[PDB]
């Protein structure tokens, strides 16, 4: 678990489309915004970007593309021509007010709000807005079907689909407690989903068997900040905490809940691993590349 | 950047966070600046508040909203709102009470509830309270008191009401200090004390403050800088200890302000450099350094 | 003339000048802090890890208790801090084609690595000495100085291996026979009356003939390593070091590092002033120091109270890295209120995070997230959503006064945040619609209170009354004609054909009573 | 035949997650469609991409289905299972004897073509994982002694 002080408070952190070794990461909370790519392995700042604006959403755009979201609910994303070392800014827009969490549906970079405006592959111009107020769940469930999820953790299925407002359906626990952080939607299936109660629980869900809330827990401390899981693995998963916090729930194994990560420290900054973070709800800096 | 304003500029005053930065002078409006997230001072508007020149601002808790009040020669004061969807600022209502031009408005503590003073050449303290939070037009004359007549200056009792009772500084003229606190009941302000040894005209006063410290302490710019302990004690309940004097501006003391902890005193002068101070383990002050322009 | 605020920003009122010089001419000023650079804040952060660190490790081994851990505990953390310092020494020279800055802080971290030796060897001597060499070190005749230089730190060549093994002679012994060992090689370099076999013999002359031609502290070393390995009186090394050290020619690094001989603590303190750095460091040194006070000292006490200084300095020297003020607040338990009030002061995620970090361990932070949702309010549901909550926490009578205008003018998620007395009210309506509970239950909602439309939900509860055909409702006739009067009183304080029709709805609902009566 | 075989792999650890019998149907499948190809072996280029395909993941695979046998010689039978899981079992011995002769003459013609550095790489990446991690593909012949069935043996002891 090589450790790097980048000293910049990560909030971002992608294994790249390309094993978990092409690192990319965007630096929030900075007085010019911050984002690296080839970033580091082994100094490897090819694209260390000089950016205003921070980063709502984030995508790895091609394997030579990288798209994101910015501050005030604008939108960033050039092409990452690391050959060359340069890039293209492609997609800029205004006011799309932040972005709460990131979805997809390829190609159309599906999000929510804490209003939707759906941009889309190579749809510069705002095609579909369903503007409906939200009082950060996104995903697609199915194309084009998402599910809103208001911070009163209340989520409903929607869509851009066909036409319509509403949503088509509602997940819902019995009290509302905690808010729209952290849900989970399986790769075994697009029609299995879970979610991480921000007192430390679980919150898994089934489509088909009814609507119940599933599977509650206890075992966290904090926000439910996000959860590592193995990109081809989909039952190897452990859990974390909003202080950064880790405990390995070895859900492939049965709940085998330990101390997990080199811990301790502050927050963490956002998920991707394959072959790695699971960022915490406030995001600060932290590293460890030895996900095997 | 220029201030924008074609006259003097009387007072500067920031926002609680820091970030915004509010400005009047005799040209009749009134600036406020954004720090930019990129650092650069840029003015968020200006705008013609007042007939006469405007020598006092000041900004409220922001639990209440963005409300800045002035202050004027043309014997009024404004409150004004701040309109995000923006003319950026309205009135929300104006205080003709008083008969002559005003000196000075302040805000209360926010505990105590959107409340501020002023003092004229009437040389009457006016409390107007917002008794309703929601009509922010709604502003009743909660007190009235005489003082005396030339200078003023006014500066509450930042300690946060729990811990602590309210009480005001007013200076006006002077070698004079006048002193006010609040009564049990009586729901009137009395004299509890005085500053005494003020020295020349008392250009500003402010109260420091009180975070972690039983004791509490005022700062004077006379044509000297002086501070004064405050310590309540138990009819009377008040004591004034003064801490030092400070002729090291050897002139005019123009500003007196403090740091939000109350840890660094600053003070400003006709020598044309500000004075940062800190607190020895003696209780003492000492000048950590100056600044020149 | 100057002007300054607090945020920091100087202005200058229009005035001659002062100067000015070149030329002043309302320039913006801009005065701010001793905490800068974009390294600097990697060595900030380093440090502050540093910090936490030592916080973090010295308490739990206390929780475990006393033990000796605890002195090779202290050991480890002083050779972390060296490491950390080695660390910053590879930063420096990192630095690529470039200007001069920081060179001198990299001396200085250099000379506090050092310090830092000296206080764990306090906390043997030999292995010290032979430490110091190592570090100075770090920082024909040179031939046969390597030799030795290495050696003391762990015919003609026939002649020098002899006087090479006449030192060995001595340094395995008993000291008495030391002394006796050298006198003996001394007398055999009077007889041999050629320089290497002199320095071979030793005993002991040249080495401060070597430090005449450099440096006191490495002959100090030598001392140590070949002479007698016990290192009690100073004065005599102190002249060397003082006049060998005169003889030589950093001035200032070499007045510190005689302060530290003397044994400071306090000249030492001042000289870190006077460096003005590392200043938190140096601070966290003062704590290590006040920790360790073991040795019965009223200075100490004293000295103690001087480590609580150095926290609140190190509070004072604190700015706005969010980590390192929560690192700040550890300390001063070993701030509260006015972190806090700070981050209010700052005004959106980490803000709450930082809050409930608060909790944790208030109300001036509190104050600050309905300021924020006031200000979101300014969003125009989920902004009153948010501030709604952070009441809920711990503005509500706003929130209904808003919620009961919308359901006026959306309706599940009201449902849901009820899940007050007009929402129950509200609450009974939507029962109505779905299609008696729900239909008083609006009633008794609208008996504690009433609302201003209020005319649209007496319309409701007739619509109700004629679903039901109000048999019972015998009250609300009664509770009608309150009502009318209520609604005449508003009048009098500032539709007539509708009104006679409610009065007639009612009417019918009194027949319907009378005829369940007839029943 | 990208498509096909992505599909079979995932659907293997989906099949066991639900319907063991609908499971062992696909893994059947699967292992058909790898016989399918064993019997089908630029277009050289592609045959030496497919090659370097067939040879880690894949091969912790087949590691995994050995396992399973281990496991299988101790209890079922469930002969439709045991079919589709015997047939698996047999494409399995069938790939490594067939895919070994074919694969050394195959490998060093890649490796020529290259002068495709990749795909070299599987022909050295590929080797050192080939000896294994020999155990469990052991144990299965053990079992399969054990049981004494025949078939499953000869492919075992080749």
């Amino acid at each position: 678990f090589a450790a790097k002080f980048v000293s910049h408070k990560i909030s971002r952190t992608r294994w790249r489309p390309v094993q978990p070794d092409v690192f990319a990461t965007g630096s929030w909370d900075n007085e010019e915004n911050k984002v690296c790519v080839w970033a580091t392995s082994d100094p490897k700042q090819l694209c260390d970007i000089k950016h205003p604006g921070d980063v709502m959403d984030m995508q790895f755009l091609d394997k030579e593309r990288i798209v994101t979201g910015s501050s005030t609910g604008t939108v960033t994303i050039f092409r990452h021509h690391e050959n060359n070392q340069t890039l293209s800014v492609n997609q800029r827009w205004e006011q799309a007010a932040p972005c709460t969490a990131i979805v997809c549906s390829s190609p159309e970079i599906v999000s929510v709000g804490e209003r939707i405006n759906c941009f889309r592959a190579e749809s510069r111009d705002v095609l579909r807005t369903i503007d409906d107020a939200d009082s950060h769940g996104v995903t697609f469930l199915r194309t084009t079907e998402i599910l809103t999820v208001n911070s009163v953790g209340q989520l409903k299925l929607w869509d851009l689909r066909k036409q319509g407002n509403d949503p088509t359906q509602i997940f819902s626990v019995t009290g509302e407690r905690v808010p729209l952080h952290c849900v989970d939607r399986h790769p075994n299936q697009q029609h299995v989903v879970a979610t991480g109660g921000q007192d430390g629980m679980l919150c898994i869900w089934d489509v088909r068997h009814g609507k119940m809330p599933m599977s509650l827990l206890n075992a966290h401390e904090a926000e439910m900040w996000e959860v590592h899981f193995h990109p081809s693995n989909p039952d190897h998963l452990f859990t974390c905490s909003e202080d950064g916090s880790l405990w390995h729930w070895d859900a492939s194994a049965q709940l085998e809940i330990t101390n997990l990560l080199p811990s301790s420290t502050l927050s963490v900054n956002s998920l991707d691993v394959l072959g790695l973070v699971c960022g915490t709800d406030a995001e600060a800096i932290y590293v460890t590349r030895r996900l095997f | 950047i220029a201030a924008d304003h074609k006259d003097l500029i009387h007072d500067v005053s920031f926002d609680f966070h820091g970030r915004r930065m509010a400005t009047c002078s005799s040209d009749q409006s009134v600036k406020v600046w954004d720090k930019s997230e990129n650092g650069n001072w840029h003015c968020t508007a200006s705008w013609k508040t007042h007939s006469g020149s405007v020598w006092r601002v000041t900004w409220a808790h922001p639990e209440f909203g963005q409300v800045l009040a002035s202050c004027s020669f043309d014997r009024t004061a404004a409150v004004w709102e701040e309109i995000v969807g923006e003319s950026h600022w309205v009135k929300r209502t104006t205080l003709v009470d008083s008969r002559t031009s005003v000196t000075d408005v302040k805000f209360a503590p926010k505990h105590m509830g959107l409340m501020l003073a002023t003092c004229s050449a009437d040389g009457v303290v006016r409390i107007y309270e917002a008794p309703d939070v929601m009509n922010l037009s709604q502003w009743s004359l909660q007190h009235e008191i005489s003082c005396k007549l030339s200078c003023s200056c006014i500066s509450w009792n930042p300690s946060s009401s729990r811990a602590h009772s309210p009480m005001i500084a007013v200076g006006s003229d002077d070698g004079k200090v006048q002193i006010y606190e609040y009564n049990e009941n009586t729901r009137k302000y009395a004299k509890a004390e005085t500053l005494m040894s003020v020295s020349d005209p008392v250009h500003d006063i402010a109260f420091a403050p009180n975070l972690g410290r039983s004791f509490h302490i005022l700062a004077v710019a006379t044509k000297d800088v002086r501070i004064f302990t405050m310590k309540p004690l138990r009819v009377t309940k008040f004591e004034i200890h003064t801490v030092a004097q400070f002729d090291n501006h050897n002139s005019q003391v123009w500003r007196v302000s403090w740091n939000i902890t109350g840890t660094v005193l600053a003070s400003s002068g006709d020598d044309g450099t500000v004075r940062l101070w800190k607190a020895n383990y003696m209780d003492n002050w000492k000048c950590i350094g100056v600044l020149k322009g | 003339h100057i002007g300054f605020s607090w945020g920091l920003y100087e202005t200058l009122y229009q005035k001659q000048g002062n100067s000015e010089t070149a030329a002043r001419c309302p320039f913006m000023y801009l005065v701010r802090s001793d905490i800068y650079s974009p390294v600097l804040r990697k060595l900030f952060n380093e440090s502050h890890s540093i910090f936490v660190g030592l916080q973090k490790s010295a308490e739990e081994a206390s929780g475990k208790s006393r033990k000796a851990q605890l002195v090779q505990v202290s050991r480890n953390y002083r050779s972390v801090l060296r490491a950390c310092m080695e660390e910053m020494h590879t930063l420096s020279e990192s630095t690529r084609e470039t200007a001069q800055k920081y060179i001198s802080q990299i001396s200085i971290l250099s000379a506090m690595e050092l310090s830092w030796n000296l206080c764990e060897i306090l906390f043997p001597a030999g292995p010290l000495l032979i430490l110091l060499l190592e570090w100075v070190r770090l920082h024909h005749e040179k031939f046969w100085d390597g030799v030795t230089g290495y050696v003391l730190q762990g015919v003609l060549d026939d002649l020098l291996k002899k006087m090479p093994m006449l030192h060995t002679g001595g340094t395995q012994t008993f000291e008495l026979k030391w002394q006796h060992w050298r006198e003996e090689c001394e007398r055999h370099l009077q007889n041999g009356t050629e320089a290497v076999c002199r320095v071979l013999l030793g005993d002991e002359e040249v080495l401060l003939e070597k430090r005449d031609l450099m440096t006191w502290y490495h002959f100090l070393v030598s001392r140590l390593l070949f002479k007698h390995p016990t290192v009690k009186p100073t004065e005599l090394h102190f002249y060397a070091q003082s006049s060998l050290d005169m003889f030589l020619a950093p001035e200032p690094l070499d007045n510190i590092l005689l302060a530290a001989f003397e044994f400071d603590i306090h000249q030492v303190i001042k000289e870190f002033s006077i460096v003005s750095s590392n200043w938190w460091f140096v601070a966290h040194l003062t704590d290590l120091l006040d920790h360790c006070q073991l040795f019965q000292a009223h200075n100490l006490y004293f000295g103690a109270n001087m480590r609580e200084f150095l926290l609140l300095d190190y509070a004072s020297g604190l700015f706005s890295h969010h980590s390192l003020w929560q690192l700040g607040v550890d300390y001063f338990d070993y701030g509260r209120e006015y972190l806090k009030l700070h981050m209010e002061r700052i005004p959106t995620e980490k803000k709450a995070l930082k809050a409930l970090r608060i909790c944790e361990q208030t109300e001036q932070v509190r104050s600050i997230c309905k300021t924020m949702a006031m200000q979101s309010l300014c969003r125009l549901g989920s902004a009153l959503s948010w501030s709604i909550r952070a009441k809920d926490a711990a503005l509500i009578s706003d929130r209904f006064l808003k919620e009961y205008c919308e359901r006026g003018n959306d309706l599940i998620d009201n449902l849901g945040s009820a899940m007050r007395l007009t929402f129950l009210g509200k609450y009974r309506e939507f029962h109505r619609m779905y299609s008696f509970s729900e239909a008083a239950s609006l009633l008794l909602s609208l008996m504690t209170a009433r609302i201003a439309p209020c005319s649209f939900w007496l319309t409701l509860l007739l619509d109700a009354l004629p679903l039901l055909e109000q048999k019972q409702v015998i009250f609300s006739a009664e509770q009608t004609y309150e009502l009318m009067r209520c609604l005449e009183d508003r009048m009098a304080a500032k539709i007539q054909k509708q009104d006679s029709s409610i009065d007639n709805t009612k009417v019918e609902m009194l027949r319907l009573a009378l005829a369940r009566n007839l029943a | 035949l990208q498509f096909l075989r992505d599909t079979v792999f995932l659907r293997y650890r989906t099949r066991a997650y639900r319907r063991a019998a609908e499971k062992w149907e696909v893994a059947e499948a699967v292992l058909d469609v790898f016989y399918k190809l064993l019997k089908d072996y630029a277009f050289k280029p592609p045959g030496f991409s497919l090659m370097h395909h067939l040879l880690s993941p894949m091969l912790e695979l087949c590691l995994s289905l050995m396992e399973e046998g281990v496991t299988q010689l101790d209890t079922y039978a469930p002969f439709p299972g045991k079919k589709h899981l015997e047939k698996a079992v047999a494409y399995c011995f069938m790939l490594l004897n067939l895919t070994l002769q074919k694969e050394n003459r195959f490998m060093d013609l890649l490796r020529e073509s290259h002068l495709v550095t990749p795909l070299e790489q599987l022909l050295q990446g590929i080797n050192p994982r080939s000896k294994k991690a020999d155990n469990v593909v052991n144990i299965a012949r053990y079992l399969c002694h054990g049981n004494s069935n025949a078939e499953l043996a000869f492919e075992s002891a080749k």
